[PDB]
């Protein structure tokens, strides 16, 4: 059972956007479907529902006359067609079956401001000769807009000991964060460590 | 619409403790009330439906009770992995409505930070700015004091902090402090130090580097 969403991205206010949710492993034609959204740092809010056969739809007041929920049962796909977007509409949008299988979410960011890709800088200790058996490495991801950036290490082969900090908003109006990882000092010189930085809004991918 | 009020807003308990979360509806929703768990960076997950039925694959320590306007979600013995925000949702009528959530935080024992300091790199300094980073790793509680010293001169207004969410396995936090200065000011000085005080330390810990 899988619900896979797509369609999210950065969009300027006033514009339209269509979100898709494709289902696998369920009798989709027999399931009611919902959209639910969640602003950053906030709670869950129901957006709309559509009956299994498409014959009935209901909406949250704040999207009536503006959003349309629909489905293509022959493609096992649920749609949300949005119009006249505002900052208010910035959220992760989830699809959910009526019996509560949920998709992974897709982020919609509504912003007039120009997007900017990050500068990426290594964080390494000042030598190689640590004072202990554990070392920390990292990358500074600096001056980007808008959120988010995602970071992996060694293409996701390195996960244990990884901490990626919540972004901080600068006086610049831009964002900065860092990602760090702790590793054995003995591996310094043996093992290559690469951070994989991804900032989809500016089509930027960097690997220091 | 049917208003759902959850309490308390935040609940902070040790692993093994019993946790009791409340949801109150402004009018009867009969038993059309579900509970969800949402861990950091994840979609919500159904725990309990129809007030008291455990969903598929949900551990036995989760249970629910109530009908009409008063509802309870119980975690009979809390685990570190239960760090999450918990929501109730009514499906008695339209629009569907959610409570505002209860954040369940894990009260573990005191753990001192491992501290690391990073000089500004190569490239960054080509642009006219210097960022020196102090890392405090895997500690508890969240409160920590970080002081920057350049030549034993305490710094102010030139640093920003960021703190992770509680770790799902060990319930600790990590924190970064970034001192940001102009490249040309990062050479009027030699000694850069981060000094840390925390409940887990018996004495302040200082990490430093020269030039």
């Amino acid at each position: 059972v899988q619900l896979v969403e797509s369609g999210g991205g950065v969009v300027q206010p006033g514009r339209s956007l269509r979100l898709d949710c494709k289902a696998s492993g369920i009798t989709f034609s027999n399931s009611g479907m919902h959209w639910v959204r969640q602003a950053p740092g906030k709670g869950l809010e129901w957006v709309a529902v559509i009956w299994y056969d498409g014959s009935k739809r209901y909406y949250a007041d704040s999207v009536k006359g503006r959003f349309t929920i629909s489905r293509d049962n022959s493609k096992n796909t649920l749609f949300l067609q949005m119009n006249s977007l505002r900052a208010e509409d910035t959220a992760v949008y989830y699809c959910a079956t009526n019996d509560d299988y949920w998709g992974q979410g897709t982020l919609v960011t509504v912003s007039s401001a120009s997007t900017k890709g990050p500068s990426v800088f290594p964080l390494a200790p000042s030598s190689k000769s640590t004072s202990g058996g554990t070392a920390a490495l990292g990358c500074l991801v600096k001056d980007y807009f808008p959120e988010p950036v995602t970071v992996s290490w060694n293409s996701g082969a390195l996960t244990s000991g990884v901490h990626t900090f919540p972004a901080v908003l600068q006086s610049s109006g831009l964002y900065s964060l860092s990602s760090v990882v702790t590793v054995p000092s003995s591996s310094l010189g043996t093992q290559t460590y690469i951070c994989n930085v991804n900032h989809k809004p500016s089509n930027t991918k960097v690997d220091k | 619409e049917i208003v759902l009020t959850q309490s308390p807003a935040t609940l902070s308990l040790s692993p093994g403790e019993r946790a009791t979360l409340s949801c109150r509806a402004s009018q009867s929703v009969s038993s059309y009330l579900a509970w969800y768990q949402q861990k950091p960076g994840q979609a919500p997950r159904l725990l309990i439906y129809d007030a008291s039925n455990r969903a598929t694959g949900i551990p036995a320590r989760f249970s629910g009770s109530g009908s009409g306007t008063d509802f309870t979600l119980t975690i009979s013995s809390l685990e570190p992995e239960d760090f999450a925000v918990y929501y109730c949702q009514q499906s008695s009528n339209w629009p569907r409505t959610f409570g505002q959530g209860t954040k369940v935080e894990i009260k573990r024992t005191v753990a001192a930070p491992s501290v690391f300091i990073f000089p500004p790199s190569d490239e960054q300094l080509k642009s006219g700015t210097a960022s020196v980073v102090c890392l405090l790793n895997n500690f508890y509680p969240r409160e920590a004091k970080v002081q920057w010293k350049v030549d034993n001169a305490l710094q102010s207004g030139n640093s920003q902090e960021s703190v992770t969410e509680q770790d799902s396995k060990d319930s600790t936090y990590s924190l970064s402090s970034t001192l940001t200065l102009s490249k040309a000011d990062y050479e009027k000085h030699k000694v850069y130090a981060c000094e840390v005080t925390h409940q887990g330390l018996s004495s302040p810990v200082t990490k430093s580097f020269n030039r």
